[PDB]
């Protein structure tokens, strides 16, 4: 035993190995602070290599380091500050305020690693969020306490969707929400901070019903990995100690997988499939299992996912695909069709979407939509060469209906006024079920196909029919 | 006389089409198979290179 | 009192004797403690750390013994005493595990109190040989008309439930469990399959749903849910089917019948991959461990229909494999497909086209199949196989000027396809399977309008129950359709069609 | 007295440290006494410093580093003899038929040198095969490897059984059905079936000897099962003179097994993950099998092509060894023909004109041309209509459908199963039969008088019976 001090031995990258002095043994997943000209560099202890030489991962950029630099151990996982004093503050990974409102007044601190609640403890009920977004409402309604997943690839108007979602769902629901950005662009960051100041959710006077944890992709690979873990604990404080339902939001969780893949490599692990971490499954699993509805709070994650090269068969999106309760896929093709939301109707699925859950009427209407669209997709190849006049008569009407339904899915966003000009239409759930039903029944099969495009419910379609009529 | 010849021509033509398509199936099958082996090999090489280190 | 239970627990601690082999961790990284000590360690023996973490010893190296931590790395730290439990991985097996949701260690994760078990048996026990088995001859009805007729399921046999991701694969399986309630209710041990559902890598939210559905359908009282959740670590995930199998073996050893559903071996694969890659063991194809074929083969050969010398018993199995983009080409699917004896291939397109169960008849096969089909059901569904086969061929002809023969096929085929739709989580008794299929076979359903097929079905059943539940009771009990019954049945269908 | 202590058990690769100057040779067999009886480890490296590296043949469960080991002194020596006929034997050469210890005179190492160039027989000769189809369109050959293709659903098992019967009649031979990585379920069926078909009659005599390799057996034992089987065959051939035919099940599972053992040994797998020793491992197996002066093995193998890919390395290497291919098909079985052999896809490389006799070659060629034309004709016969196609063409159709029927043979083995008396047709009479049909001497006799008949002589009878 001697005062806890470590000497750097090798800076090989983010991996920096420290040589703590004999008989004091630092512990796996401790947090080291190294006093540096730029703050305290935090190194997360991740392996012991024996002889009191640990191998730790950096969380802040590593440069200028001199092999031998004294390393204090703050012990255990990185300890954030938690409170309702974290509401309306942007908290960087190590925990420092990057909202520059000076020190966050810490009530309690918590570790950034915590074991997910056990099966007996974990109590999860099926309750239904109302999104008011028609494609979402009918074909994959979202559920409170869920693990909603905004799967999409490159440029699926991912941000636009999220802006709408926060605008509708977040503001609408009480409790708390936690907005976490994992490894995203500072263009996206600056907009998200600004937008939620603008919507006043981040109300600079009075409480904000959201906290922010912005981790951006400029941060080291290491920092990118444990920004997610950090955010989760803020949500846990809300879930547990404040008891309230949490409407957690994380963005983009492919960046979380990706980050982990990088530090696996740096940790020197043998690369797994498509270079992803061998610990990918358990790491994904650890994050998701931690996020849940307990007998206390109901944490409702809405997680953006970026699907590389629109291959959702790639192991990283595919692994995430399983763990998420209420999937939403936004597809490039549908985007090009001009349908906003760009949600692909065939591929969007949510566990709650069963007659016993969302009601027989809702179910039946949606069943009619799903089959019609699927038939239409099947017929497209046939239509391509042979033409429309070689199919059955029934099919020709089904195609006409499908085309009407297809553009009924284009329901303008209220935040796409900014990007374009289209005024959003927040169409009620009861009303949406009704609106789709009518079309399918052929009650508005006298109305032109193009009058379903970029308008809301049936009521809007009738008005839009008049608009085309004039 | 013409209409019968036309529909007959379509029958003849579509028969020859199927044949041409079949040949392309076979040609692309060989391409698929080759590509399949190559993917396994190329991926394997990456794994090996890592293991070697 | 809360005081009294705590008092009992403190009282239940008392003394110890020599810790046979200590270890000191040399280095712990990646859940791979490399321990100095444990000289006389048995292979894959259970070892207990200071932190109380348990481990197995996959690598017994020439000077270090590479324990794999079952727990999180956080709790273990270098130089720790590593006590040797001295018992190779074994799990309690017995009769009490029915209606107990247990994790791999056997600890009730639902808190249904200490396991009542008649043995603790190793999880590495090797399968029964060539001569210790006697060929399959006992059906297992799943209450899914399509499964029971199109791909009949026997006993001790294994068939895949290989299909596209989250097509409610678990739902297709769960239906089978529900149908086992009917046979279970009976007293005959012949009629008792004690199902075991092995939830591998499945999120706790999913297991909550599983638990509630099983409780709701009163299934727990012949169910065991071995749970290795997503959070549970890669040793547990690896040993989870092995552990489960041992539980099944006890039932099998008692000569009873049971059905063990491994869902999904795809997550088992991932766990072995994690272990091997982290233990630096030679990697292999598709970055899955070199011996992954060996792992899957070991598990899947445990399932056996025992011989009469071994007092015929069974351990029917139904592995579930999740296909990534429907790629049967993929290494983990190819291996499993080879090992298994039959496949059931659920297909996403069908699901979208509203066919639920979304089983694709073409890509479903059974290599035991009709050998264990109910005799009655066999009689009334040879025709069905051929009709559907034709319907598939004549499917593309559904685009005008269509031959009368093709059009006949189409009408019969469309109605059949509609008939084989079923509302999931409602199983259907064999005595009610047999009438519906008879009608379709006799083509009396061809006349019935497509939209009205659903209404027809329930009506026919209620009509049969009112008209003659004597016939139904005869069908159930005789199990072999006599000419008089087939006569009466045709008449009954005609009469029903008339109304 | 060569004994050593286990000094590693990393995976199923067990390194054993032996006391000085008492070091096993590569390919020795080590036996570790265990509560599992014995565990047989085969030395596949010497790691030096009086330590070795070995592979396992039984499960490596609960081993303690420090277990006493005993060195056999060479490759596992498995019992051989006519005694060992009708005994199911596991890889380690011990009964799994559970009819008690196998009585045996001598035992012989599982690895055995492939016969020398001097021992080679100069030119391959036909191996008579009772199946007429085999003897016409793709004859077997003594020494040769004739690869059965198409799995069960063609009556594969009955075909395999038929061959066992035929060789016993044909020469007087024996057989050994070796199943490499066979499903244990399938193995049960085979044993039960073989008992039923009396090919194995424990009470009686058992032609076929069984070596069954279950998939549960570790990869190392999966790899070695074939070589063990080969030794048995070689005892019959070399040391009892009897010509034998050694069946192998999936030779894909031979390859697959070999790939695993390589990977376990830490040898970098080659392209498409197939062992670096891919060529050599097939090479040892498939050159031991050959035509000796003493006798000749002939081997029928089942090739489970991986993902119906023929350009995969495992098939390519297999095809190199193969001499003929018999291509059973389910379509053929659906035309009611058992034999299930697809005549247009069955091909032999010892079909060669010189080899098979010029007359025989010419007769075969005519039958092949007829069949080839028949198939093409049936395509347009269906569409156009039979009578809407030439007199010459319907002469061919007429001729063909009779040949197609003539192929059928009710198998001797399945005399029990079908109830139809067996037919075993001698080679000369096979040639004769097709000659007569080619000259259309029986092209008066109706089509179904040829269905399920024997030779030319036989269908004289059927013509009479058809009338009667």
């Amino acid at each position: 035993s001697t005062p806890i001090t470590g000497k750097v031995t090798a800076v090989i990258g983010a991996i920096v190995d420290v040589h703590f002095e004999q008989s004091e043994l630092p512990a796996i997943l401790n947090a080291l602070e190294i006093k540096t000209p730029q703050g305290k560099l935090v190194l997360e202890v991740a392996q012991h290599l024996g002889e009191n030489t640990v191998r730790t991962i950096a969380m802040d950029g590593t440069e200028g380091l001199v092999r031998g630099e004294k390393v204090l151990d703050t012990g255990g996982p990185i300890s954030v500050p938690v409170g309702r004093e974290t509401l309306g503050r942007i908290i960087n990974v190590i925990g420092e305020p990057i909202d520059e409102r000076g020190p966050i007044k810490s009530k309690l601190r918590k570790p950034i690693h915590a074991d997910p609640p056990s099966f007996a403890e974990q109590s999860t009920s099926a309750e239904i969020l109302e999104t008011g977004i028609k494609v979402v409402d009918l074909l994959a309604p979202y559920a409170r306490g869920g693990k909603i997943g905004l799967f999409g690839g490159a440029g699926v108007g991912k941000t636009v969707f999220i802006q709408e979602l926060i605008n509708n769902i977040a503001k609408a629901h009480g409790g708390f929400s936690v907005f976490t950005g994992v490894g995203e662009r500072t263009r996206e960051g600056n907009d998200l901070y600004r937008e939620m100041k603008e919507t006043g959710v981040i109300n600079l006077e009075g409480e904000s019903k959201v906290a922010l944890v912005f981790g951006q992709m400029n941060e080291p690979p290491g920092a990118r990995a444990r920004v997610a873990l950090t955010g989760l604990t803020i949500a846990e404080y809300f879930r547990d100690e404040e008891g309230q339902d949490v409407l957690l939001f994380i963005d983009n969780i492919f960046r979380f997988t990706q980050a982990g893949s990088e530090v696996s490599a740096l940790l020197g692990r043998i690369p797994s499939a498509v270079g992803y971490q061998p610990t990918l499954a358990t790491d994904m699993g650890l994050l998701q299992e931690r996020i849940t509805t307990t007998k206390k709070g109901s944490v409702t994650s809405v997680q953006a996912v970026y699907v590389p090269a629109d291959d959702l068969t790639d192991p990283a999106p595919a692994t995430t695909f399983a763990h998420l309760d209420a999937t939403t896929v936004l597809s490039r093709g549908i985007s090009e069709l001009g349908i906003y939301p760009a949600v692909d109707p065939l591929d969007s699925k949510s566990r709650l979407l069963d007659a016993a859950v969302v009601g027989q009427e809702h179910y039946d209407v949606a069943s009619k939509v799903q089959e019609t669209l699927q038939t239409y997709k099947s017929l497209q190849d046939i239509i391509a060469i042979l033409g429309m006049d070689e199919l059955s008569e029934q099919d020709k009407l089904t195609v006409e209906r499908a085309r009407k339904i297809q553009r009924f899915l284009s329901q303008p966003f209220a935040v796409a006024e900014v990007f374009t000009g289209i005024p959003g239409k927040l169409v009620r759930l009861k009303d949406t079920v009704a609106s789709f039903k009518a079309v399918l029944e052929g009650k508005y099969d006298n109305i032109p196909e193009h009058a379903f495009y970029m308008v809301g419910g049936i009521e809007d379609v009738v008005a839009k029919a008049e608009k085309l009529a004039a | 006389q013409g209409y019968a010849a036309e529909i007959s021509a379509r029958r003849n033509a579509m028969d020859n089409a199927s044949k041409n398509a079949g040949d392309m199936i076979n040609r692309y099958s060989i391409l698929y198979n080759r590509t399949r082996q190559a993917v396994i090999t190329n991926e394997l090489v990456d794994i090996i290179t890592g293991a070697s280190s | 009192e809360v005081s009294s239970i705590l008092e009992e627990r403190i009282k239940g601690v008392s003394d110890e004797a020599n810790l046979n082999e200590t270890g000191r961790v040399l280095a712990v990284g990646d859940g791979i403690a490399r321990v100095f000590g444990l000289n006389n360690i048995q292979a894959e023996e259970l070892v207990e750390f200071s932190s109380g973490v348990k481990g197995m010893a996959l690598n017994l190296e020439p000077g270090q013994v590479g324990i794999v931590l079952f727990g999180s790395d956080r709790l273990v730290k270098e130089g720790e005493l590593v006590k040797r439990t001295g018992n190779i991985v074994d799990v309690p097996v017995g009769p009490g595990l029915l209606g107990r949701v247990v994790d791999a260690l056997g600890n009730p994760i639902d808190g249904k109190g200490p396991i009542d078990a008649a043995g603790r048996s190793r999880a590495q026990v090797k399968a029964p040989g060539i001569l210790p088995r006697r060929s399959v001859h006992e059906p297992v009805q799943t209450g899914l008309k399509a499964v029971d007729a199109l791909v009949p399921i026997g006993r001790g046999q294994r068939e895949l439930i290989i299909g596209d991701r989250q097509t409610g694969k678990t739902a297709v399986a769960l239906d089978t469990i529900l149908n086992q309630k009917r046979w279970n209710n009976g007293s005959d041990e012949s009629k008792k399959l004690y199902c075991v559902y092995v939830a591998v890598g499945q999120k706790r939210s999913t297991v909550a749903q599983l638990v509630q559905t099983l409780e709701q359908h009163d299934a727990m009282k012949y169910s065991i849910i071995v749970a290795a959740t997503a959070s549970e670590a890669a040793p547990l995930q690896y040993l989870a089917p092995f552990t489960a199998a041992s539980i099944g073996e006890w039932f099998r050893d008692n000569g009873k019948h049971a059905l063990i559903v491994y869902d999904d071996l795809s997550k088992q694969a991932v766990a072995y991959r994690q272990l091997s890659l982290l233990l630096r063991r030679p990697p292999g194809r598709e970055a899955y461990p070199g011996d992954v074929f060996y792992l899957h083969s070991r598990l899947l050969e445990r399932a056996a229909k025992l011989s009469e010398k071994e007092g015929s018993g069974s351990l029917t199995a139904l592995p579930v494999i999740e296909t990534q983009g429907g790629d049967v080409s993929a290494y983990i699917p190819t291996n499993v497909i080879s090992i298994t004896d039959g496949q059931i291939f659920l297909e996403a397109e069908l699901f979208y086209k509203g066919i639920r169960p979304a089983i694709n008849v073409g890509l479903s096969v059974s290599r035991v199949g009709s050998a264990a089909q109910v005799k009655a059901l066999k009689q009334v569904a040879g025709s069905l196989k051929l009709f559907l086969a034709q319907y598939r061929e004549v499917a593309a002809f559904a685009q005008s000027d269509l031959d009368a023969s093709t059009k006949q096929t189409l009408v019969r085929g469309e109605r059949l396809t509609q008939l084989l739709k079923q509302n999931q989580y409602s199983p259907l008794a064999t005595e009610e399977q047999v009438p519906l299929i008879y009608a379709g076979v006799n083509g009396h359903l061809d006349g019935i309008e497509l939209s009205r097929i659903g209404e027809f079905e329930s009506s026919f059943l209620s009509y049969l129950k009112s008209n003659h539940n004597e016939l139904l009771t005869e069908i159930r009990e005789k199990g072999e359709l006599s000419k008089e019954l087939l006569a009466s049945l045709k008449s009954a269908t005609e009469s029903f069609v008339a109304t």
